[PDB]
RNA sequence: UAUUAUAUUUAUUCAUAUAAUUAAUAGGAUAAUAUUUGUAGUUUUUGAUACCAUGAUAAGGAUUAUAAAUUGAAAGUGUUAAUAUCAUAAUCAAAAUUUAUUAUUUAUAUUAAAUAUGUAUGUGUAGAUAAAAUAAGAAAUUA
């Protein structure tokens, strides 16, 4: 069949058993977003900083399609900061004489 | 597959130059035209077809 | 684990090693795939006669 | 009372039998309530708290490679420092439990949009004008 | 010509410069110890 | 028909037909009859004798 | 030929749901004839506006 | 096209649209290189020319 | 008991060939066996759906100057033709004839590939147009 | 009789009506347009004759 | 919409009073069409250029058999007026006849010489609420 | 006017309702061709065996062999009974059918003592033969089994050679009208919607189809059916 | 018809197809339309050749020939309706109801993009976009750059 | 009680829909030869319709706040997938106001291209209503 690619490959994971660490379970009146983490927004900017996502070179992410979020365009690899500039790059810069701007007015 | 068929596909540029070069393409043997024109049938087509 | 991607790609890439496989398959045993007609609650919808 | 019919849906290739039982439901007084929660294999070894009984040569092999764990779970927190990570809260609750082992008119409709850690991310059937969390709308210049 | 040329298959145009797949990315991923000195 | 053997109806026309099936199962006339062309009925060939219901 | 073949050729392997357009400049020669576009004097009777009407094109 | 409009039978008519809108040919030259001594001796384009 | 749209219908092909032909069982389409086609229309049927179809310029149409009804009903208000010798009193007839539908080979590509300005599409195809032949 | 004749189609049913599963393959991008290139046997007779 | 005065009333929605690009209404609903000016009664919903010919619809052009009503778009001519036969126009309720012809009307296209919405109200045509409704703009006496 | 013959019908008489397009397992559109006309063992009830076949052996080539025999080729004949049996083809052998399956697992001097001529060797020619070409070719598959690499069959071989008519097994291309209900072995449950639905086994059989066909002569065919036409049961546009 | 073993389940699906020959009907009919204009409404002199009598006989010759082309679709293109291929809803163009590059109304580009079919790019509701040209002049400055890179970057011969 | 302000400004004459037939495939120059030029087997079915005939996305500010940060929400607003058993109602122009749900041009100069609105000057004047703390500029009476 045409359908017989939609199988499953893989026996999918059962649930067993009962919600997770600190789940959003509601009482009597409470608002509840299945969407937040419960414990990792109740801790502290201070502490953990205002990051969303590992902080890296911004070409490494791509907004994704029908899912409020970004991805990494290779799955889950990252290279730091240091590996979009040459080697001890000041302030990671193409060339370290000068910001973008000085560079076009220098080069004009 | 056999990968060395895309060398037959070499032959409608080679029958090209012949003309820009006044190799009449009409003395080639028998046998060799025979070869060539299946290679063409293999890649030559027009902007027609 | 759980699939990310499907291709659709020729068997001999992972094949059982040959030292695994009973001797010459083609020649001593007959092989069809084919449907189950019952209902199969679970498991695969085709096996190996 | 023009009482509303579902037909059931039998276990298919793709649909196994706990995924009906889970997100399907025949009864449509039942429709439209909420999200349930489940866990699966180290969140629920975690909310089930099951001690694990000592065992055969595996589970010795493991009590003496142990280390120390009061020092793993502090390196595990510190290493939400790293350039590929961020840091946990819940790292940081871990630690804590081996340590410890002994606008404003609208901010019910702004609910996603501050900078969050998600769980599950929104999705666009769910969310209709949200646009993520990674996202400034009002940017400064930095050099 | 060849359909695959020469430079990819013919050890005579080995290229040394050439560095295996593994090694550059691994190299590259590489995070040093901030705290190279003290003070800072 | 290259693909499957024959042409297969619309995907609308299957659900219209698999469901005269399953309620002429039980129910029978609260049906009509209505064709493109109605000589085939109201002068039916020489031999067509329709099998009585009850 | 064999350069623009190779190229031309790679639609054919192009990545997923990715597609191209070929742009060419190349050199040829061109041939002015004076034989067929000869330079003459302006005719002794000149050409109006009155020859260029719309459609005095056609 | 190697998509999508590469196979049936709108194949054709996408393939023709794309060529006609694609007529254009730009024919360029260097002013420069039309300065050259004619045949006859004389420059083919002067200052005036 | 019996509704049809059309009371009777005939034949696309002839006698010679059909009485011998139908000794062999010919395989109808397993979901609707029986086929009532635009071929197999009378006369007269094929005339009246044939001017329907076509908005205001076609035939069909009451106003569109093709009509041979001599009455039509507008709201319980019943309206009487006026003939076209008495139109044209008013009305001047330039009218060139059916040469005037026709446009040369040589404007073939300007007009996409048609000679004709009828209301309906003319293709050059032996099939689109077909009717049993 | 040819064993590679084999059912494209599922057992019509309202699960084709009722779910998004595709009811055709997706066109495949890299399987080239198939065309007319080889010979009969009469005619491989009629030049080696 | 809410009353079905022809078959639209079942497939289209008025989405309240809701606003179209500029002069792209898509139903074209001249009620402007009769509006007097005397000095720009040659420039007015007519041809914008007096060299223009009359439309094709002052012209018979095909083999016809008949015609229940001409157009609207048609153009007055001496002889609509002088010949004396049918002139007949397709207005609401149902068709507007010239019967008394007049030189003042040539040169002008009949969109120009019907009153396309009339002072005239049938009460017959109205709901007793939409004759209230009426009572109150103060139109139908009551 | 419509009666459970004509109207949707899921189910007629208890039983699932044959007549419905939709109550196929799809497969039983794909095209075939027929094949009545062909060898038994070539024909789609024995596709089992298919894998199995030999190689022809033609009239031509019989008598060929007839007149220039090769050495190292044997024509075996497979004859079964003796009763039946009154000439010989030209150096043949004698391995009669039902030994062969013992035969062939003997080495070479117990073959030699029981059937009284050399057992030949996996790389030799070996030519069947028998009355129709069945037992020759069930012998075949035999043969074949044990690894022989040529195994010819002659179909038709003594009684093309002779001219005798004989056959080794009795069996007879008409089918016996299908008696029970349809076998529950071909039912098909669909694994998507779960839903039950006909195969091609049993009363519904491709063989019934081709046997019942009309016949290739105009006029046996019309003797066939009453004078108006061959099909005045249906409504016009079934027929 | 009349209802009887139809095969989609809205009717009016159908005029779309009835549209789309209203385009071809147009292609078939656009150049010859617009000479028969411009020639017949031509005040200056046609040419050098054609000029004073002949050109208003000429005038008068091409207008009655382009009257007499029955069913030839002069129907400008703005007053012809827009209909889903999908649902068959309509929309009116140049307005939020009508979606012009995938060409479905509004009812289906949401139904679309929900469930996700169509392949898109959420952006924030309130502004222009990501697009820098849209950026600047909104509108009317998108429009007016695909005519510069349609057009006018071609000197033409 | 500390983690900090509603009593400011600007608005309110709001209308627009029409002239019935949804049911199938079919390839052409530079190809080793198909008139397959011109491929001809009426008639047993019934729902999306003008009509009962389940699903699904809108609008609707009321207390997770400032830092490297968004002032728009799930509780569902015509068109979408299992209940059928009165009927062809669909734009391709030029058309007939009763509909809660709409920011119009207010006094030097005023109808040229698709045809494009003739009406209400009345002391900025009842009752009743609308909108905003966001590159703008407003500051003191919580549960
Ligand atoms: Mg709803
Ligand atoms: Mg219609």
């Amino acid at each position: 069949y045409y359908w017989s690619r939609y199988r499953m490959p893989t026996q999918m994971p059962k649930f067993d058993g009962p919600a997770p660490v600190a789940a959003p379970q509601s009482m009597n009146s409470t608002k509840t977003n299945e969407f937040i983490d419960p414990i990792d927004d109740k801790f502290p900017m201070s502490i953990r900083g205002p990051l969303v996502r590992p902080d890296v070179p911004e070409d490494q992410y791509v907004d994704s399609w029908y899912i409020c979020t970004s991805m990494t365009h290779h799955m889950g690899d990252y290279r730091p900061w240091s590996a979009s500039a040459p080697p001890n790059a000041f302030r990671f810069r193409p060339f370290n004489e000068f910001d973008a701007k000085g560079r076009e007015y220098v080069q004009y | 597959a056999n990968i060395n068929v895309v060398e037959k596909k070499k032959v409608p540029l080679v029958l090209a130059q012949m003309d820009e070069l006044g190799v009449p393409r009409t003395h080639l043997s028998r046998v060799l035209m025979d070869e060539v024109e299946d290679s063409l049938r293999k890649f030559q087509t027009y902007r027609s077809r | 684990q759980g699939a990310v991607a499907t291709a659709e790609i020729p068997a001999f890439f992972n094949e059982r090693p040959a030292w695994e496989r009973p001797p010459l398959e083609e020649t001593l045993y007959v092989t069809t795939n084919k449907e189950r007609y019952d209902d199969v609650r679970g498991g695969d919808i085709y096996y190996d006669d | 009372a023009k009482r509303r019919v579902i037909v059931p849906i039998h276990p298919t290739p793709n649909f196994p039998a706990h995924f009906i039982k889970s997100a399907f439901t025949t009864d449509p007084l039942k429709e439209k309530q909420k999200a349930r929660f489940s866990s699966g294999g180290e969140a629920m070894r975690e909310v089930q708290d099951i001690p694990k009984n000592l065992e055969g040569e595996r589970s010795r092999r493991d009590l003496a490679s142990r280390g120390d764990t009061e020092f793993q779970a502090l390196v595990e927190f510190i290493e939400g420092a790293s350039y590929d990570q961020l840091i946990s809260g819940r790292r940081f609750k871990k630690v804590y439990d081996v340590l410890s082992e002994n606008g404003h008119v609208m901010t019910p409709h702004t609910t996603l949009h501050g900078r969050r850690i998600f769980w599950i991310p929104p999705t666009w059937n769910r969310a209709g004008r949200f646009l993520g969390p990674h996202v400034t709308l009002y940017p400064g210049m930095t050099p | 010509s060849a359909n695959i040329p020469r430079s990819v298959w013919d050890p005579a145009q080995h290229n040394p410069n050439w560095s295996d797949s593994y090694g550059h990315d691994i190299t590259n991923r590489r995070a040093w110890p901030a705290r190279k000195w003290t003070v800072g | 028909m290259t693909v499957h053997g024959t042409s297969l109806p619309s995907t609308y026309r299957m659900h219209k037909d698999i469901n005269k099936a399953q309620r002429n199962d039980r129910k029978l006339s609260g049906n009509r009859f209505k064709v493109l062309c109605s000589s085939g009925a109201k002068n039916p060939p020489s031999g067509w004798e329709p099998i009585p219901d009850a | 030929t064999e350069f623009e073949k190779r190229m031309y050729d790679i639609r054919h392997w192009l990545h997923r749901q990715t597609s191209c357009e070929f742009h060419t400049i190349y050199r040829r020669n061109v041939i002015h004839d004076s034989a067929v576009f000869p330079t003459e004097h302006d005719p002794a009777t000149p050409t109006t506006h009155e020859h260029h009407r719309m459609f005095s094109f056609a | 096209d190697n998509l999508q409009y590469k196979r049936y039978d709108w194949q054709g008519w996408y393939q023709r649209m794309l060529d006609v809108h694609n007529r254009n040919v730009s024919l360029r030259c260097r002013i420069c290189d039309l300065q050259r001594l004619d045949g006859n001796g004389v420059q083919f384009v002067d200052m005036q020319t | 008991s019996v509704s049809g749209v059309f009371s009777k219908g005939r034949g696309i092909g002839h006698e010679a060939t059909t009485s011998i032909l139908r000794y062999i069982p010919r395989a109808r389409v397993p979901w609707q066996p029986s086929r009532f086609g635009r071929e197999n229309l009378t006369a007269a049927d094929m005339a009246r759906l044939w001017s329907r179809g076509r908005y205001r310029d076609g035939p069909g149409n009451y106003n569109s100057g093709y009509c041979t009804e001599r009455t039509h009903v507008l709201e319980e208000n019943t309206v009487s033709i006026i003939p076209r010798r008495e139109l044209e009193k008013y009305m001047p007839d330039i009218t060139i004839g059916p040469k005037a539908l026709v446009t040369p080979v040589s404007l073939m590509n300007a007009r996409n590939g048609h000679r004709v300005t009828h209301d309906l599409l003319h293709s050059y195809d032996p099939h689109i147009g077909r009717l049993g032949k | 009789m040819l064993s590679q004749n084999v059912a494209k189609t599922t057992v019509p049913s309202y699960y084709m009506i009722r779910t998004n599963l595709p009811h055709r393959k997706p066109q495949n991008q890299w399987e080239g347009v198939y065309y007319y290139s080889g010979i009969t046997k009469r005619q491989r007779h009629l030049i080696l004759l | 919409l809410k009353i079905a005065k022809s078959a639209f009333g079942f497939y289209l929605a008025r989405r309240g009073q809701r606003k179209y690009p500029f002069l792209r209404r898509p139903h074209i609903k001249n009620t402007h069409s009769m509006n007097p000016s005397a000095p720009y009664f040659w420039s007015f919903m007519t041809a914008k250029s007096q060299m223009a010919f009359l439309p094709e619809e002052n012209y018979i052009t095909g083999d016809w058999t008949g015609k229940f009503f001409v157009s609207k778009r048609q153009v007055y001519t001496l002889q609509h007026a002088t010949s004396g036969a049918k002139v007949r126009v397709k207005s609401f309720p149902s068709i507007f006849e010239f019967n008394s012809p007049s030189r003042w009307n040539i040169g002008k296209e009949m969109n120009t010489l019907t009153k396309p919405r009339m002072d005239l109200i049938d009460e017959q045509m109205l709901t007793k609420k939409q004759r209230l409704d009426y009572v109150r703009a103060g139109l139908l006496p009551k | 006017q419509a009666d459970r013959r004509t109207r949707h019908h899921m189910m007629v008489d208890g039983q699932i309702n044959p007549r419905e397009w939709f109550n196929w397992h799809p497969k039983e559109y794909q095209p075939w061709y027929f094949d009545r006309h062909k060898f038994l063992y070539e024909q789609r009830q024995y596709a089992q065996f298919h894998h199995l076949l030999c190689h022809q052996v033609y009239l031509k080539d019989m008598l060929h062999l007839m007149r220039y025999p090769e050495p190292y080729t044997h024509i075996i004949d497979c004859r079964t009974s003796t009763q039946k049996m009154h000439r010989w083809v030209p150096h043949s052998l004698w391995l009669p059918r039902d030994e062969v399956e013992y035969a062939l697992q003997l080495s070479a001097d117990e073959f030699l003592d029981m059937y009284g001529f050399r057992k030949p060797d996996k790389s030799d020619d070996v030519i069947l033969l028998s009355h129709n070409g069945i037992y020759s070719e069930q012998a075949g598959w035999e043969w074949k089994k044990q690894f022989f690499q040529h195994v010819y069959n002659y179909r038709g071989g003594t009684n093309e050679l002779f001219g005798e008519s004989y056959s080794d097994m009795n069996v007879s291309d008409v089918l016996s009208p299908w008696k029970g209900p349809f076998p529950q072995s071909g039912v098909f449950v669909d694994k998507w919607s779960k839903r039950k639905v006909l195969t091609r086994t049993g009363p519904f059989d491709r063989q019934y189809e081709m046997q019942d066909f009309a016949l290739p002569d105009l006029e046996l065919e019309k003797a066939r059916h009453p004078e108006e036409g061959p099909r005045q049961n249906m409504p016009f546009g079934l027929q | 018809m009349r209802h009887i073993g139809q095969d989609v389940p809205k009717r009016h699906t159908h005029f779309v197809l009835e549209s789309r020959l209203m385009y071809e009907k147009s292609f078939r009919d656009c150049w010859l339309h617009s000479v028969c204009r411009a020639i017949s409404q031509l005040d200056e002199p046609l040419s050098k050749t054609v000029v004073g009598t002949h050109q208003k006989m000429l005038q008068r010759k091409v207008t009655c020939f382009q009257y007499n082309q029955y069913g030839l679709f002069k129907t400008p293109y703005y007053r012809l309706a827009n209909v889903d291929r999908y649902h068959a809803v309509q929309g009116v163009a140049g307005t939020r109801e009508w979606v012009p590059y995938v060409n479905v109304s509004y009812w289906t580009m949401n139904k679309m993009v929900r469930g996700g079919n169509l392949l898109v790019h959420r952006v924030h509701y309130t502004g222009w976009g990501t697009d820098s040209h849209l950026k600047k002049g909104g509108w009317e400055h998108r429009w007016n750059k695909v005519l510069q890179r349609n057009v006018l970057q071609y000197s033409r011969i």
